[PDB]
């Protein structure tokens, strides 16, 4: 009759902050993450098709104006399971469109934060040949791999709402470091061929 | 998101 409530991580849950860069070749911000709600996928029912995670991004002095941009931003989590590495097995459902890559793309991109296993890679299996039957369960790896994706301008980190343009088209791969509260990520641009890079630490 | 080339 009954479903679980989930569970709160050390370093994914509620209240949580993060502070540290978000870099390429010709950018470099000062940032700030939030963590204001987490619905852990734990299991398969309506609740796990509602974002797993959400919060805010705060860009420092964005413009010479501007000295604070925040923005609102939800997110799904990899368990291997419903919501395998490879984003085109997720379910149909529409709302987790903003979320797809192509298959190469998923690949190439969890891969590169380099705390996979070198053996057993396929392009064409649903985790990309990484969970297995040897595998723990994703909450109980050291390394939690997200997607996040900004969809509201905020006013504050109070949350009142006032993004459509190109540089809002993609998504972030994200992973974190349960052992040591870091968190690494990769801004994904479908139409470029280049990232930017997220590192952050727990403030 | 895709943020500016401020270092351009
Ligand atoms: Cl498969």
């Amino acid at each position: 009759t009954y479903r679980s409530l989930g569970r709160h991580l050390d370093f994914l849950r509620p209240g949580l902050r993060f502070g540290g860069s978000q870099s390429s070749k010709y950018t470099y911000y000062t940032v700030e993450v939030k963590i204001d709600t987490v619905n852990l996928p734990l299991y398969k029912d309506s609740r796990s098709l509602d974002p797993h995670v959400t919060g805010t991004f705060t860009i420092k002095n964005l413009t010479p104006v501007l000295d604070k941009v925040v923005t609102l931003f939800e997110g799904y989590v990899i368990n291997y399971n419903q919501f395998p590495l490879c984003s085109l097995h997720w379910p149909a459902e529409e709302t987790l469109d903003p979320y797809m890559a192509q298959r190469e793309s998923d690949c190439s991109h969890w891969k590169r934060f380099g705390h996979f296993g070198s053996d057993n890679w396929s392009l064409t299996e649903r985790n990309f040949g990484q969970y297995n039957h040897e595998s723990a369960e994703f909450m109980n790896q050291r390394y939690i791999y997200l997607k996040w994706k900004e969809r509201f301008l905020l006013d504050d980190e109070e949350q009142e709402n006032l993004l459509e343009g190109a540089s809002f088209e993609g998504f972030y791969y994200v992973c974190l470091d349960q052992l040591t509260g870091s968190v690494e990520g990769y801004y994904y641009h479908p139409a470029c061929e280049l990232f930017q890079k997220l590192e952050l630490v727990p403030t | 998101f895709w943020l500016p080339a401020n270092l351009w």
